[PDB]
């Protein structure tokens, strides 16, 4: 099925990841004899599982925003409320590095009461 | 004319900072300072 | 309950973590010099390791949440089954907004003490002409 | 007294200078929170 | 003059924002040290949401 259009396979998208990460490491870490002779040969294979390894990253990024869009256009409750929660987040830390800034302005402006004796 | 200086780059704001005998923005305090120190500078 | 759609925020955070982390630990392994140094004795490759093996539990958990969520996500298929791939392309919430309304007021606060800190923090800039 | 004045005056500008550093500091580390708002 | 072209400046900088909401904002930064004639201003883009979109 080399020329054929379908693809006769499945099981992926989970143990492609550790795969093609381990791949070309795996020529690194080996327990075998090592030519003291190499150039521009490795070079080739690391740039092959690293190309494979972002795009199949691309690929499952966009599978992920494809079924964040569907769920959005279908579920829009739980992307409000996601919203929600980011928006309540982010004002406790706007109001703990209010507080945060407060307190060290006034512990700043304190000691500085009566710098000049006078 | 009188204690007054009057001015304008372009007309957009006034100018002339002044004092009188006795007998916001802050734009009040460090406008007074600098030209005082002009003299001894 | 459910929380599919921060689920997938993780995922995803966690994907560019782990890529950030493939190239930090690259860019740390980079410069592994001899590990019998003339000066060093015991040093470096100490700590190094130890970053190393922080590294190694870090994707190795990472990769463990990757597939935990990747399996809760796979798993609750709820809503909308048949899920059309070409429902993508065009041609209450009263909470949300009150809230949305209270946090543009706090907002609009922190930006008027913000513009009063401007003019009360420069306090140099018309004064470094004589400043000592 | 010139030199008590000098260290009066040199210890207020060393103030006056921490206190810019940490009003700074402040406005700084804000205004990473003020791009954080998004409206 | 000076004073009052910093402060239009900034006026018409933070207004910015207002006007231009759901557009990508503005992220604002002044030097540390601003000599009497001299000054400057650190201003990026900075896309919502996004890191790496400085360019």
């Amino acid at each position: 099925a080399a020329p054929g259009a379908p693809r006769p396979s499945s099981s992926t998208l989970v143990d492609e990841l550790e795969s093609s990460f381990e791949a070309c490491f795996a020529s690194l870490v080996s327990q075998d004899y090592v030519n003291g002779t190499d150039q521009e040969e490795i070079r080739t294979g690391v740039d092959q599982c690293i190309q494979k390894f972002l795009d199949i990253a691309r690929q499952t990024e966009c599978f992920f925003l494809q079924k964040r869009l569907q769920l959005s256009v279908q579920k829009p409750e739980q992307v409000i409320k996601e919203d929600v929660s980011e928006l309540r987040n982010e004002l406790q830390r706007k109001d703990a590095l209010v507080q945060k800034h407060l307190t060290k302005l006034r512990h700043w402006q304190q000691v500085l009461e009566d710098i000049n004796v006078q | 004319v009188k204690n007054q200086i009057i001015s304008q780059p372009f007309p957009s704001l006034q100018l002339s900072i002044s004092l009188c005998h006795s007998s916001c923005p802050e734009d009040h305090l460090y406008v007074l300072e600098h030209n005082l120190h002009l003299l001894i500078r | 309950e459910v929380n599919t759609a921060s689920l997938c925020r993780i995922g995803q955070e966690t994907v560019q973590d782990i890529v950030y982390r493939t190239m930090e630990i690259f860019q740390l392994l980079r410069n592994m010099q001899l590990p019998n140094g003339v000066t060093y004795h015991t040093g470096t490759y100490q700590d190094r390791l130890t970053k190393l093996q922080d590294n190694l539990r870090q994707l190795s958990v990472l990769f463990r949440k990757l597939r935990l969520v990747y399996d809760k996500c796979n798993e609750n298929c709820g809503g909308m089954d048949p899920i059309p791939v070409e429902q993508l392309i065009p041609y209450e919430r009263r909470e949300i907004a009150e809230v949305n309304k209270k946090l543009k007021q706090k907002n609009q606060q922190l930006k008027q003490i913000m513009d009063q800190l401007r003019n009360l923090i420069w306090d140099i800039n018309a004064m470094l002409a004589m400043r000592n | 007294r010139n030199q008590q004045l000098r260290t009066l005056q040199e210890e207020c500008d060393r103030k006056l200078i921490t206190l810019r550093d940490e009003i700074s500091i402040d406005l700084y580390e804000l205004e990473e929170e003020y791009y954080s708002s998004s409206s | 003059a000076k004073h009052i072209f910093l402060r239009s400046r900034a006026a018409a900088t933070i207004d910015s924002l207002a006007s231009r909401i759901e557009d990508p904002q503005i992220q604002a930064h002044w030097s540390n040290i601003n000599d009497v004639y001299e000054s400057s201003v650190k201003v990026l883009i900075t896309s919502q949401g996004y890191e790496q979109i400085c360019k």
